[PDB]
RNA sequence: UGAGUGCAGGGUUCUAGAUCUGAUACAAGUCGUAACAAGGCAGCUGUAGGAGAACCUGUAGCUGGAUCA
RNA sequence: CAUGAGUAACUGGAGGUCAAGGCUGGUGCCAGCAUCCGCGGUAAUACCAGCUCCAGGAGUGUCUAUGAUGAUUGCUGCGAUUAAAAGGUCCGUAGUCGAAGAACAGUACUUGUUUGUAAUGUGGCUUAUCGAGAGCCGAAUAGAACGAGAAGAGUUCAGAGUAAGGAGCGAAGGAGGGCUAGAUUAUUGAGCAGCGAGAGGUGAAAUUUGAUGACCUGCUUAGGAGUAACAGAGGCGAAAGCGCUAGUCAAGAACGAAUCCGAUGAUCAAGGACGUAGGCUGGAGGAUCGAAGACGAUUAGAGACCGUAGUAGUUCCAGCAGUAAACGAUGCCUACGCUGUUGUGGUUAUGAGCACGGCAGAAGAGAAAUCUAGUAGGGCUUUGGGGAGAGUACGCGCGCAA
């Protein structure tokens, strides 16, 4: 079986591409629904329904205008904080926008939040 | 996929969203638990029981009456068998191959059947004696 | 490979791969110490014994003047090159020469000469650039 | 979001397969069957399994097959589940 | 490089088929390769239907036909002039030929 | 507690050897011409015989074929 | 501080890479030069010298190890249709990797406080004419002690039941396999009858066979192989492979649907089972075809190609062996993905679907040809690293040998 996390990033880069404005994602986990909330605060989709089919789970979305490209990395690596601007380097295409996400016993947080809160954790994703 | 072959078939039956319970039929709650300990009693697998209760007494899924399972009804009222039905499927199969081949040992076809039959039994076998379903050392009637 | 804790795995496999590289390959499992000339040393100290010509590869056409030396170190015999215009005669039988490496990855030929791997540098402990253009003379 | 996308119309849900909708749908149903003559009631499942003979008189009144089975030629039914 | 999409036959989904032999030179080609020829000819020549219709004895008569597939391997076909070369949009183009008499 | 030294064996690394047999380089020597064009018997892979030498012949396969028919 | 004075550059280069001369004289594939590419056969900006330029400069050339060049070792970050490169097919242990829902616990995980670094190195300031130097300051790695947070990972539960798996039910489909009993022709061989001179074979012919009656046409028989036409970009099987008709024996794939159990699963060193043909050990048999061997022709020569003939093999039962251009030259699970058309098997609100295919464009991709090749840090195994020598030597394991 694939990665649900994996699963949710291909769908909507691919519906991206393609020019459509809405999708419908098949299977969903609890930390699928935390990143698509992550997504909303900062603006890169706009609308989540939530499907209880008593199947796994499944999600319908909207897509912004303003979103690029997003992507998960495998496997989790644990950071200290003093990693992180190297994988934000690798990752973003600028110093000046986009968002890396970071899983802590705080939620998920972005590289900038990693810095006020004062903590590393596992790197799982991240959008532009 | 299938577990021995390159199969991708898709034949399932759709379970309901929600159960309710059964208005329509013509039978209380202790006929129906009557009914299953008889069949039960006669020798019928469960599923078959299953397939009774559908088609004949006219109830679904055999569980929005009971608010209990099949097998766990069973174990209720003690008529649990020595080896769980699954795995006395198999060990019937693998008993029918090997008396085809004593008859009929030329037969390559067979031969390749039962390997992959012989196999299946032992992975069944050792998720049962984890679960303490079965005692360490049982082995095959063959 | 790539799991999180397949580190083991991912250390053994990629350990054995590089013994495709010819350069890793040598240095392990080749016999790098039977050069007089190498890893073992930077000059060798020899004996002239014969004086020799060898033809060019085609398509140049040119005898190139040689010499058959017995190296000290080693008790091996082996062919050097004299580089310069007249050198040759600067050389005499039963002289000391020191001799030196023709500059490649290996011990490979280069230019135009089949099978010489090394040159001479210094002839009876004065360099050969001074004896051939008369700045200086044998010890005699 | 797109209403087409999240509210399909009833014309798209008959056309997809039961398991490849938004929420996935029963094709199986009960039903009340009436006997030609003796007009006793008889309860019976769609795709049936088994054939089933009507209480009393033991005409044959329902027989299985591949697929919906086939009620005989001069029964009627009504839908109960 | 690779000159033809489906490598020159026409075999699809299976393992081995069963060979046939040249009308031409003997030679053995798989069933699903072979060139392939429909022939129905005439016991008797155009250049006669005006002297059987005094020879015969019955009223009318209609001549008896032979009947034949046969088949050949590359080389007798390209020699036979069966088929020829052809260029490299033309080699994409498929149609039935006549039957021969 | 034991150095030294007898006598048999092993384990390693080097080296000699009548004679045989590989490889590589041979300006251009001798005999043919096997491959590349339908290369003058279309070529190639496995297997088995045979033969101055390239190679030839049976059997099953492949198109990277001279045919997408 | 005071006295004399007027001394003080070389190494490598100048055809391209690579800064800087078609200058003058010698030499004529010589002598030499050249990391690489290349110069010289009498008109050499490349050899040997003169003269002018260039580069660095108290320094500059060469040889040898190593780091970089190098995404040519690839965690970040390469490749495997055709350039080097996916195991012939399955089973399978160690190993690596593994649903949704509701809850729980703190050893990893992250972080605080405190320990843990003389020199070196790092951030600074101060004094030797200046600059390295010297002197003083501050923080620090890995490792350990005690607390804290709980997203991910982990453990459990069942009024939960995967477009995860296994068991089972119903109607049906197929050259899938083993066994038993039958079949229409055809090719050879014998018997007998009719006839009375040639048959065969080739591009053209000769070996060869015929008055002991060939060839061709009848009737009888004896064997051992095979299933034509229908027959296809059709079907079935793990692959290798499977085509006459009945009867019989096991298991599997797919489809329909409100059946049952509940994580039983993916991939796989070692280990085990199958594997066209040709080959080998023993038995049965022997029609056709035909390696080896023998002739007839053709040629300078044919040992070959062609023709006549002929043996092992080619068939069956019981085994060994283990290779193929075993190829769609494209690993296995699992995803996300545009349209039109045509098949095969079930089901159908007759609108369509599900499994297995073929074809034609598009968009992307790619060195192109083209597309099993689009998108992508999903999981697991095999595997390549400029030609040659070489898939060869030595050792070891299997095999009767090959
Ligand atoms: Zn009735
Ligand atoms: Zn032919």
């Amino acid at each position: 079986m694939m990665d649900k996390l994996a699963n949710l990033c291909i769908t909507i880069n691919n519906a991206n591409r393609a020019q459509k404005r809405s999708v419908v994602i098949r299977r969903i986990s609890k930390v699928c629904r935390l990143f698509l909330e992550s997504m909303q605060k900062h603006g890169y989709i706009t609308d989540i329904v939530y499907i209880d089919d008593h199947r796994e789970g499944k999600a319908v979305v909207g897509l912004s205008g303003r979103l690029n490209r997003c992507g998960a990395i495998c496997p989790r690596y644990d950071v200290e904080l003093k990693d992180v601007e190297r994988y934000r380097a690798n990752l973003l295409p600028s110093r000046g926008f986009g968002h890396l996400i970071v899983t802590s016993s705080k939620g998920l947080i972005d590289h900038r939040e990693c810095i006020q809160h004062n903590t590393g954790g596992k790197i799982l994703g991240y959008f532009y | 996929a299938r577990m021995y072959s390159n199969g991708k078939g898709q034949s399932k039956s759709v379970t309901p969203y929600n159960l309710t319970y059964p208005t329509y039929i013509k039978h209380s709650k202790e006929e129906i638990v009557d009914v299953i300990l008889n069949l039960a009693r006669k020798g019928t697998p469960p599923s078959q029981i299953g397939n009774i209760l559908r088609d004949n007494y006219g109830v679904g899924k055999s569980f929005a009456v009971t608010k209990t399972k099949i097998l766990t009804l069973l174990k209720i009222a003690g008529l649990k068998p020595v080896i769980p039905e699954d795995l006395n499927n198999i060990v019937k199969k693998c008993v029918n191959i090997k008396a085809h081949l004593a008859k009929y040992t030329n037969d390559k076809s067979s031969k390749y059947q039962l390997i992959q039959m012989q196999s299946c039994l032992y992975r069944v076998a050792r998720y049962y004696k984890s679960k303490n379903e079965l005692p360490a050392g049982w082995k095959p009637p063959f | 490979m790539y799991g999180l804790l397949a580190a083991r795995n991912l250390k053994k496999n990629r350990h054995k791969r590089r013994y495709a590289d010819k350069d890793f390959a040598k240095k392990a499992r080749g016999d790098i110490y039977q050069n007089a000339v190498g890893y073992s040393a930077p000059h060798a100290k020899g004996i002239v014994t014969e004086k020799l010509g060898v033809e060019a590869k085609q398509p140049n056409s040119a005898i190139r003047k040689c010499v058959r030396v017995h190296i000290v170190r080693l008790n091996k015999k082996v062919i050097a090159y004299v580089p310069h215009d007249g050198g040759l005669n600067q050389i005499e039988i039963n002289d000391e020469v020191i001799v030196e490496g023709l500059g490649k990855k290996g011990c490979r030929s280069k230019g135009d000469i089949p099978g010489v791997r090394f040159r001479v540098c210094k002839v009876q402990k004065v360099s050969l650039k001074a004896l051939v253009t008369k700045k200086k003379e044998r010890p005699a | 979001i797109a209403k087409n996308l999240l509210y399909p119309t009833v014309e798209e849900i008959k056309k997809n397969n039961k398991r490849k909708q938004l929420f996935q749908e029963v094709k199986g149903y009960f039903m009340e069957v009436k006997c030609a003559g003796c007009a006793t009631l008889n309860v019976c499942y769609s795709h049936s399994q088994k054939t089933i003979s009507c209480k009393g008189c033991s005409m044959v009144i329902l027989r299985s097959t591949g697929g919906k089975a086939k009620i005989s030629n001069e029964c009627s039914y009504m839908v109960i589940s | 490089t690779k000159k033809r999409s489906n490598n020159g036959r026409s075999k699809k989904n299976r393992g081995h088929t069963r060979c046939v032999r040249c009308e031409h030179c003997s030679a053995m080609v798989p069933n699903d390769k072979a060139i392939k020829k429909f022939v129905v000819r005439s016991v008797i020549d155009a250049a006669s239907l005006d002297d059987l219709k005094i020879a015969t004895i019955y009223e009318e008569y209609e001549v008896p036909k032979s009947y034949y597939k046969l088949n050949y391997c590359v080389s007798c076909a390209v020699h036979i002039k069966l088929v020829r070369v052809r260029s490299r949009w033309e080699r994409k183009i498929r149609k039935e030929q006549r039957v021969s008499a």
